[PDB]
């Protein structure tokens, strides 16, 4: 077998979906060639990664094998590796197209400790005749300030609906899958941006049900169903609301943390209620998902959750 | 001073606290002692049980020999954890003399006494979990924890758990007898069960508030029997005639006038802000409030004390408290 | 000029005789001197107190004392540093510089000084400020080490210690001086400052607008005697200092005039009052009090502005940024009160 | 070896010493102190010439980053004629090394200064050194010994020996406490970059809108490379500045909106879009709101909910979120509560106080403030440890009541006793371990009726020359 | 002599109970030979542990001293340990190994979001020479890469006939006695982890075996949990709603102290008894559990014990009101 994640990525700068703005700025980028040192930040999977790759590859072109060093969590970045391996690779002569320049590109720049990040400093300001540096970062916090700049900071919002739609739609045109609307809706629902596991499961529920459905995609994410959690936060009756919490979903095992998750991703996508009770119902719910991470999981929390919740609703 | 030079070493000298460490008692003898989680309020005997069980079961020989006492002075980080800890799980039983089999049956086993392990990372719990685990047969695990919703279940699941009760108010009063008799202590009448009851949860400072209330007495060169005021001037607890003060202005009384009386309370009175458990406990063993006014005075008193817990301001929140007991 | 007229013995000592005599009762035992926890207003006098009985047990050269810096490496790669004025006999540790590093440096200063062998003394001062973690190593260090570090720890409104602290150390307070007290030590120091008074009521006036605080009492007395060249006559504008005005003016803006074009130079005044070094929690106190002494309010609006102060008062000691909470705090009270 | 592919930073450096923007009197002092060090050395830095600025051997500069430090420090070397020998963090600035390599050259002189010209009289200095070790704060885990080993090089050195950090008051720093003078560059006000970035703009033939400059600099903080960085990026054009640079900005404007939350909006622009429009930026965001939610006409108040309920309400959400941004930072792997702190600080007060923004938007104040109250609490820290020997306080309680009475000894004499209570007041001054820079910062803390910065200048300078002339004969400790 | 919990560790996929759906799952992945990354997680003392052991050594047999590598949380666990041990592990191929080996991260929860990035990329490098499996208690605290990257699987609670079996075999194999209400309590309370079950049982073994006979009454097996009994909670709850202040106080810090109770299990057993009453009206239940949960908050910081008590007493009265 073989990852759907892995055969479908992006190789062109064209195909990927998502941010409007930065990858057209990276279009321009790769065609002009001065490129300058770049922080790329943002959420996980939402290509950050990927972006970078097709732009040093489309960058380059013939000559990626041998202008390009890569360093990510793997590979060790300590005091040695950024005194002696970087500096001797941005000193190395390379005869390239005039507008190029060699590109070390380092990925979860986040684990590089702060000392480590200090001695590449002079070596990227000395050295920017023929060599460009990009960081991938989760976080942009955790990078030094004068690494924080020195180069241009590109930000990735989470990614929409409608991209992550375009691009299952292509990635089923592409692959013949038997699926539904609310099979796709409901992987937007359990993808909530991260394209990587939105095509993942896609792709466990092509391999374990055969058919994209509903109950397919929620058996299949082992999370608790949006339509009982929704029936939770919509019965009229208290009682109701306590025994569905009670039977339906503490008896099965599921975590707490979940249960809160599933209840605010749900209030979230509530489009029925009004917008201001929607807010005090996340708020609530926050205030529940806060107390639960302090140390106490009890049952009751998420008792006096749906009675403040109902208490709202009323 | 007193309080260690009449520690109970073996336990049998203690007399409250006979519940939990009996089935100790049963399995003492055999090596399969399972790993024990004490909890409790502080000052109940869980160091005096330890190590009068590490008395009773080593030795002097053996006492300091695979037995590792970790506090909170010791390094808690988990340099410690895989350092010396996971070290000394391992390392094999010293049997230096026989002047121990004499008295004491050794088991093959070891212990280690890692205390305080309420106020420990989860990383740190989750490497416990394997020291634990890897050596089960050959060390045994003794812990302690004031609160046990802050130690991770998946530990509490593992080692057993065992509490002990704060305190007996009601037979203890002969053991602090029997210490008075002994130290030749001339003491009151009502100050002993009084001593015990501002000092509940804890025996330890029950036996240091008499030792000092003892050790202020005999300055004077009076001779008389030390009265109950001696005993709360020394607890720091409120006294009962300010505490009448209290109640008649705010039972009836405006804002201005509470707030005054605070602002001298605060300013030259006791400055402790237990002041709240004395009017919890004036309004609630009182029998002259019906059982809804009862019911939001509690509530009232119940979150003042829980503001109060964060190590906010006292004045602030002790007038909030008296204005809006006033209210009713 | 205060420190000019600090006793430096309990028999110097004049004000509270119960607690002097206490002292010197407790100054008969060198040998046994067990743990001390003072506890009382900020500007009682109990530093002034601790370093008497610590004259009165060691020799009187106490109070010539150095200050020296020390550095350290915690279980992370970060060398941080504290300052301790040390004496021969005893050295102060105020875990205050450090922010959430108190246990470290609290195990390791206490570890190393009870290995130099007659025994030290170790002043704690400001024993609220330290955390769970480091009071629970403090109390495992007394556990451990009890024939070198007698324990002597000053704070105020002692709530944030653990009972296991206050079983093992003898509790002392130290109440405020009475007004009466206070009038008698302004009356010996203006006597020895030759200032020519045009009456006693002065000082009684000043005892009373100082809110039983002796040290803002006498630098107050010492900040007028130099507005009316050395004589102080009936007609005296008692002087307060910069942020207690700007604090009153705070408060006459709020009462006179309630609307969000007002709550935005509310915000700036908040702004240019914490950022000079003062804390959020003196502003709030303050502002209450403040608003409460006016005159123009009633009980239900007294009442409410008590609760949200108590409200916002646990929310700052539970936030990091006070501004958030104190123009919270200001705007619910403009809004009870409109 | 192109005028192009080169960085916007490195083609438009400063060549001379009129170029840099910000911090005149710094870098005038170091070139005077740099001109003077060859009489010092003469002088065995003994006799402290007209600025106390003849007896330090290493010059010290610190600051916020993206200034000019480094290239102040080059320029200044340059200047002089001098040749620059320099390390930096990239270099192994272990002790071993350090005795190793540079120590033996803290004497001995240049071969490519004196290759390169010796024949005209141009200056003597042609072949000196100036020893520039940048980045000493970058002094990480793998250089042992580094710190101690260059405070002693700041003595018994023999070469101009300039040093650069970004954090003076860092502990790992003490050692260059009285060995050393250190000077501190400011960041540059907005005129200053406002002209380069004109001069900038003119030379590469584009212009651009002078409130788009002014909310650059702001968003910046001053540094100047940062901006110099992200103006580069106009090349590659209201969407520039829309999109990439004045994020923020346009965040607040579309959270603010009041047509979003109303029904017919709402249906449009879901709850999920509010919370991806947080996320982009998530480090401003909540800031930005804060600063100016009370600042707009709003549309969406309820029958019976007047502006300043809506107002409280809001800020007593923010109050919550800010308290749970705290939680959150308490322990990064708690990530997953970043979602709702979405709604506390960014969505809910927006959703409460939308409607119409009254004027433009201000960027969020609570940097400049955050920094000053730092500096503030640093000096006051220095004050106390200086002075607590005879007062017997708290850090905080000095301020509280001391700090008047002391300003009021210290100055009001030079009010009414004119200049002849120098004697006096230094006398006070002898008591307390404080000097002159310590009277400043004395006489800075002090707000409301009693402010001091305007009325410091109305007393006569010859008072201040000789204040300074006569506490330079005396010293207390 | 070993401990039970030591001792009665299953050995083969047959003596394992109640997690049936993921062992013809597993003997699926066995038989077919296309064993892919794993992740057991779920609540402890379920299994999983012993689970993936057994399968380990099934699939290798004698070679699992040698192809089967164990990691656990926290083991100096810098980004150092996967850069040099299990980097290697995985890279370097054995002299005679045909196949792939396994690396079993337990508890691999605890690592941070640096320590699980590498490991993601670890696990992406060299996903054709081996394959791991990751055990967890909460799912939740894991980087959705590394969950996306392989197969879940989540292990239920044991339920009745599982334990009830479990026991049955225990007690066949040993000289116990175990009274009808005595496995009632003993599954009510131990709320299905099998490590507290087998812990427990060997427990009040040791402690009531003075005659080889004695039967195992609830009182000894809720004096060895420390767990109340339900007729004190009813008497609680009943002394609370009918009599007045004073006595309702006494009675519970009486049964508070001769047993020694904690407010948290106390207000749990309350709860739960409250869960089923007829209760009329609505605003009862309503402020009966914003304020229990409440307490329960404030207890989960220590305050002030007998305020928190009176404070239980105060809520339970006033909410029964109406
Ligand atoms: N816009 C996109 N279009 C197509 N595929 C995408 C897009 N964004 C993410 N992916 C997929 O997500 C997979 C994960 O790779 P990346 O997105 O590069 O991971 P990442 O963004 O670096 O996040 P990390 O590594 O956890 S910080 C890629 O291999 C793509 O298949
Ligand atoms: N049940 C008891 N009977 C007799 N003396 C006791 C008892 N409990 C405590 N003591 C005395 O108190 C001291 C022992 O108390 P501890 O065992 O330290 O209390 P503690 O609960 O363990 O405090 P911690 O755990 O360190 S916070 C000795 O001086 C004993 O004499
Ligand atoms: N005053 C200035 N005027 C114009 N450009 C400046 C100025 N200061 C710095 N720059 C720019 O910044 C570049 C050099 O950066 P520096 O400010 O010298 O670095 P730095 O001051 O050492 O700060 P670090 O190294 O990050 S701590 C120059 O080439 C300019 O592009
Ligand atoms: N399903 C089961 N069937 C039979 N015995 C079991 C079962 N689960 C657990 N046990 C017993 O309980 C012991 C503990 O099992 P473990 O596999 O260690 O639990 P766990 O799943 O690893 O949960 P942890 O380690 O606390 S996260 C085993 O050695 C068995 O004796
Ligand atoms: N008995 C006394 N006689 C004269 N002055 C006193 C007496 N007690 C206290 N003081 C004065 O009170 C001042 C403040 O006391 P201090 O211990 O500094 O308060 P704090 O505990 O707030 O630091 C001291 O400067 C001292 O001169
Ligand atoms: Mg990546
Ligand atoms: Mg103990
Ligand atoms: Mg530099
Ligand atoms: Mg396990």
């Amino acid at each position: 077998q073989l990852p759907w994640v892995e055969k479908y990525r992006p190789q062109v700068l064209s195909d990927i979906v998502g941010n409007k703005e930065t990858i057209d700025r990276l279009q321009q980028i790769a065609k002009d060639g001065n490129m300058p040192h770049m922080i790329i930040s943002g959420m996980p999977g939402i290509g950050k990664t990927t972006s970078v790759h097709c732009l040093a590859h489309e960058l380059l072109g013939r000559s990626y094998a041998d202008g390009v060093l890569e360093l990510n969590a793997s590979d060790d970045r300590g005091i040695d590796v950024v005194r002696n391996q970087i500096k001797h690779f941005a000193q190395k002569k390379l005869h390239l197209p005039p507008g190029k320049h060699k590109i070390v590109i380092l990925d979860e720049a986040d684990s590089m400790t702060a000392g480590a990040q200090q001695a590449l400093r002079r070596t990227m300001e000395l050295y920017s005749n023929s060599t460009r540096f990009a960081f991938a970062c989760n976080q942009s916090n955790k990078i030094i300030e004068p690494l924080q700049s020195r180069c241009a900071i590109l930000r990735y919002s989470k990614l929409s609906d409608e991209d992550v739609l375009k691009r299952l739609l292509q990635i089923i045109k592409l692959e013949d899958v038997k699926y539904t609307n609310d099979g796709l809706e409901a992987i937007i629902f359990t993808a909530e941006g991260d394209m990587r596991q939105a095509i993942n499961n896609l792709q466990s529920t092509v391999a374990g049900h055969g058919l994209v459905n509903a109950d397919n995609v929620f058996k299949i994410v082992d999370s608790p169903h949006p339509l009982i959690v929704k029936k939770m936060l919509l019965a009229s009756n208290l009682e109701d609301s306590i025994q569905i919490l009670r039977t339906d979903l503490w008896k099965k095992g599921y975590s707490s943390i979940d249960i809160v998750t599933t209840s605010f991703r749900v209030t979230k996508n509530l489009a029925q209620v009004k917008e201001s009770v929607r807010l005090e119902m996340i708020k609530e719910i926050g205030l529940t998902h806060m107390r639960i991470l302090e140390g106490v999981g009890t049952y009751l929390q998420l008792a006096s959750m749906l009675a403040k919740i109902h208490k709202l609703n009323n | 001073p007193w309080v260690e030079k009449y520690r109970p070493k073996n336990l049998d000298e203690v007399t409250a606290q006979d519940h939990a460490v009996t089935v100790l008692k049963k399995t003492l003898k055999s090596a399969n002692l399972p790993h024990m989680l004490f909890y409790g309020p502080p000052g109940t005997g869980k160091t005096s049980t330890i190590l009068a069980l590490t008395k009773e079961l080593y030795g002097p020989d053996l006492m300091k020999s695979r037995i590792l006492e970790l506090n909170a002075s010791d390094e808690r980080g988990i340099s410690i954890v895989r350092e010396k800890v996971k070290n000394f799980a391992r390392l094999t039983v010293s049997k230096p003399s026989k002047h121990d089999l004499e008295n004491y049956p050794c088991p093959p086993y070891k212990i280690i006494i890692l205390d305080e392990a309420d106020s420990m990372t989860a990383d740190a719990q989750s490497a416990l979990r394997r020291t634990m685990e890897t050596y089960s047969g050959v060390t045994r695990f003794c812990l302690i924890c004031n609160y046990v919703t802050r130690i991770i279940d998946p530990l509490a699941s593992r080692c057993s758990k065992f509490r002990f009760k704060a305190l007996d108010a009601s037979n203890a009063i002969d053991r602090l007898r029997f210490i008075s008799e002994q130290e030749n202590v001339k003491c009151d009448d009502g100050v002993l069960e009084r001593i015990l009851d501002i000092s509940a949860g804890d025996l330890r400072r029950g036996i240091t508030l008499l030792q000092s209330a003892s050790k202020g007495a005999q300055y004077l060169g009076d001779g008389k029997n030390i009265t109950s005021t001696q005993v709360e001037e020394l607890a720091g607890v409120v006294p009962h005639d300010i505490l009448i003060e209290i109640v008649e202005k705010v039972k009836s009384g405006d804002f201005d006038e509470i707030k005054k009386y605070v602002n001298t309370f605060m300013k030259s009175g006791w400055s402790a802000a237990s002041v709240v458990n004395q009017l919890h406990e004036y309004y609630i063993t009182n029998d002259n409030f019906d059982t809804n006014f009862k019911n939001q005075i509690s509530w009232l008193l119940f979150t003042t004390d829980s503001r109060l817990n964060n190590g906010t301001n006292e004045h602030i929140q002790l007038l909030n408290l008296l204005v809006k007991i006033s209210q009713l | 000029w205060v420190d000019k007229y600090r006793p430096k013995s309990l028999n110097a000592l004049s004000h509270n005789e119960e607690l002097t005599n206490f002292l010197k009762s407790l100054s008969d035992q060198p040998r046994d001197l067990p743990h001390l926890l003072l506890y009382g207003p900020n500007g009682t006098g109990k530093k002034t107190r601790c370093m008497a009985l610590l004259e009165s047990i060691f020799g009187p050269g106490v109070y010539r004392l150095k200050i020296d810096v020390r550095q350290f490496v915690t279980a992370s790669n970060r060398k941080l540093e504290l300052n301790v004025v040390s004496s021969p006999y005893h050295l102060e540790i105020t875990p205050s510089d450090m922010g959430n590093n108190d246990r470290i440096v609290i195990q390791e200063l206490l570890k190393e000084v009870a290995q130099m062998e007659r025994y030290k003394c170790v002043i704690i001062n400001e024993a609220n400020s330290l955390t769970k973690d480091a009071q629970a190593a403090l109390r495992r260090t007394m556990e451990k080490y009890s024939k070198n570090i007698r324990l002597i720890m000053v704070c105020d409104s002692m709530s944030p210690i653990i009972a296991p602290i206050k079983s093992r150390c003898l509790l002392i307070r130290c109440p405020a001086p009475s007004d009466s007290e206070i009038s008698t030590i302004l009356s010996d120091v203006v006597t020895n400052e030759r200032i020519q008074l045009e009456t006693k009521d002065i000082l009684k006036r000043i005892a009373q607008a100082s809110n039983g605080n002796l040290r803002v009492s006498l630098l107050m007395l010492e900040s007028m005697a130099l507005n009316n060249e050395l004589a102080l006559k009936s007609s005296s504008p008692i002087i307060k200092p910069d942020w207690i005005i700007v604090i009153h003016k705070l408060t006459r803006k709020i009462v006179k005039e309630r609307s969000v074009n007002s709550l935005i130079e509310c915000r700036a005044v908040l702004y240019d009052l914490l950022a000079h070094c003062i804390p959020a929690n003196i502003i709030l106190k303050e502002l209450t009090f403040s608003l409460l002494d006016v005159e123009t309010l009633n009980t239900t609006n007294k009442s409410s502005i008590i609760e949200y102060s108590s409200v916002f008062d646990e929310r700052l000691s539970l936030g990091n940024k006070a501004i958030f909470h104190l123009e919270g705090f200001i705007a619910k009270v403009m809004c009870c009160l409109d | 070896v192109r005028e192009e592919d080169k960085l916007w930073t490195v083609k438009y450096a400063p060549t001379n010493l009129q170029q840099v923007c910000g911090n005149k009197g710094s870098v005038m002092k170091l070139k005077n102190w740099l001109a003077n060090w060859e009489n010092s050395k003469k002088n065995s830095f003994k006799h402290a010439g007209k600025d106390g600025s003849g007896v330090f051997r290493a010059a010290m500069l610190y600051g916020p980053p993206g200034i000019g430090k480094t290239t102040a420090a080059h320029l200044v070397a340059q200047e002089l004629g001098y040749d620059i020998l320099e390390q930096n963090a990239s270099d192994v600035r272990s002790k071993t090394l350090l005795n190793a390599g540079v120590k033996n050259a803290l004497d001995n002189m240049s071969v490519v200064g004196y290759f390169k010209h010796n024949e005209e009289a141009q200056n003597l200095n042609g072949k000196h050194f100036v020893i520039i070790m940048d980045e000493v704060d970058g002094m990480s885990g793998g250089d042992r010994g580094g710190v101690g080993q260059l405070a002693q090089f700041c003595r018994k050195t023999s070469t101009p020996l300039i040093l650069i950090c970004n954090e003076r008051n860092l502990p790992k720093m003490r050692p260059f406490d009285r060995v050393c003078l250190d000077i501190q560059f400011r960041r540059p006000d907005a005129n200053s970059i406002k002209s380069r970035l004109m001069t900038i703009a003119i030379r590469e033939k584009f212009k651009l809108d002078p409130n788009v400059i002014d909310r650059l600099i702001q968003t910046t903080r001053g540094d100047i490379r940062q901006v110099i960085n992200l103006l580069s990026t106009i090349s590659t054009s209201k969407a520039w500045e829309k999109n990439i640079a004045l994020k923020p900005f346009d965040i607040a404007h579309k959270m603010l909106d009041g047509q979003i939350y109303s029904d017919i909006g709402s249906r449009n622009f879901t709850l999920n879009d509010k919370i991806a429009l947080y996320f982009d930026d998530f480090d401003f965001t909540p800031l930005m709101i804060q600063e100016n939610y009370l600042s707009t006409r709003p549309s969406v108040l309820k029958p019976g909910q007047s502006h300043l309920e809506a107002v409280a309400e809001a800020a007593n959400c923010i109050s919550l979120g800010d308290i749970v941004e705290k939680k959150i930072r308490s322990s990064e792997q708690l990530w997953s509560l970043l979602p709702l702190h979405a709604v506390l600080s960014s969505v809910y007060p927006a959703s409460k106080v939308a409607g119409h923004m009254a004027g433009r938007i201000n960027f969020t104040a609570w940097l400049g403030q955050n920094s000053k109250s730092a500096k503030y609490y640093r000096l006051l820290q220095e004050i106390h440890y200086h002075t607590r020997l005879g007062t017997s306080t708290d850090k905080i309680g000095l301020r509280l009541d001391y700090l008047p009475t002391f300003r009021k000894r210290l100055l009001d004499p030079f009010l009414k006793q004119g200049a002849d209570a120098i004697s006096s007041v230094i006398e006070v001054m002898d008591d307390y371990y404080l000097t002159k820079e310590d009277w400043d910062s004395i006489m800075e803390f002090f707000v409301g009726p009693d402010v001091t910065t305007a009325i410091i200048k109305k007393i006569p300078a010859t008072v201040k020359s000789g204040f300074t002339r006569k506490y330079n004969s005396m010293t207390h400790p | 002599n070993l401990p039970w919990v030591e001792k009665y560790r299953p050995e083969t996929l047959d003596e394992v109970y109640g997690q049936n759906e993921v062992i013809t799952t597993v003997r699926k992945f066995v038989d077919e030979g296309k064993l892919p990354h794993l992740l057991f997680y779920g609540p402890p003392g379920t299994g999983k542990t012993s689970t993936i052991v057994a399968l380990a050594r099934e699939i290798y047999g004698k070679n699992y001293s040698n192809m089967v590598l164990e990691l656990n949380a926290s083991d100096d666990r810098g980004i150092d340990v996967v850069r040099n041990q299990i980097k290697d592990f995985a890279s370097t191929r054995q002299i005679f190994s045909k196949g792939f080996k396994l690396i079993i991260l337990d508890e691999a929860d605890a690592m941070t979001n640096a320590a699980q990035n590498a490991l993601r990329r670890v696990i992406e490098r060299y996903t054709k020479n081996t394959r791991f499996c990751v055990l967890a208690n909460y799912a939740h605290k894991l980087t959705p890469a590394l969950l996306s990257r392989c197969t879940r699987f989540r292990f239920q609670p044991l339920p009745q006939e599982a334990i009830e079996r479990r026991i049955a075999n225990v007690l066949v194999h040993e000289k116990l006695k175990l009274s009808p209400n005595a496995e009632k309590a003993l599954i009510e309370l131990s709320n299905g982890d099998m490590r507290r079950v087998l812990n427990v049982l060997q427990s009040c073994k040791a402690t009531l075996d003075n005659p080889d006979e004695d039967e195992i009454s609830d009182d000894v097996i809720y004096e060895c949990c420390g767990a109340p009994r339900p007729s004190d909670l009813k008497a609680v709850l009943k002394s609370i709603l009918e009599d007045d202040w004073g006595t309702a106080h006494y009675t519970l810090n009486k049964v508070r102290s001769a047993k020694g109770l904690a407010l948290i299990d106390l207000i749990e057993g309350i709860v739960k008894i409250l869960e089923d009453y007829e209760l009329q009206n609505e605003e009862t239940r309503v402020h009966l559990l914003t304020k229990l949960a409440d307490i329960e908050y404030s207890i989960s910081k220590g305050g002030n014990d007998q305020i928190q008590g009176s404070a239980v007493i105060g809520a339970i009265k006033a909410s029964f009101e109406n």
